[PDB]
Formats: structure tokens, sequence, C-alpha cells
């Protein structure tokens, strides 16, 4: 890895892995919750 | 030495809750 080397550069690279599974969430997005409402027809969403 | 294992070394294959199912 020269300067002058451009495809012949280095990159850099990270990959996400999303251990995506129907298991305990704990990386999750900025988004709020909500309270709670039960008996009631509702457009629900839990952990995604 | 040597035994049988008989139905021994079932586990639950996914964090899934079900119930009254034959599932595979």
């Amino acid at each position: 890895f020269q300067p002058t080397n451009v495809g012949y550069q280095p990159y850099r690279v990270v990959v996400l892995s999303f251990e995506l599974l129907h298991a305990p969430a704990t990386v999750c997005g900025p988004k709020k919750s909500t309270n709670l409402v039960k008996n009631k027809c509702v457009n629900f969403n839990f952990n995604g | 030495a040597y035994t049988n294992s008989f139905t021994r070394g079932v586990y639950y294959p996914d964090k899934v809750f079900r119930s009254s199912v034959l599932h595979s």
C-alpha cells in the first residue's frame, strides 16, 4: 500500500451481521416505546 | 465401554413457544 496505488489502494471494511432471532432483543433502533393497551384492537410493534 | 442412549438428547430446536402441537 503506497499512496500512488485505484482499486490497488487499501480499503477499510466493516461487516455488520444481525443476530436476528425469535429471542430476547438487545440492540434496537432509536424508536420510542408507548404505554401498553389491552382488550382493544391495536396496531402493535414488539421488538420490530 | 458402552451403553444405550434410549430416547435421550432431544432439545428445543428454536426459542419459540409452541403448545399442543406435533412439530417437525
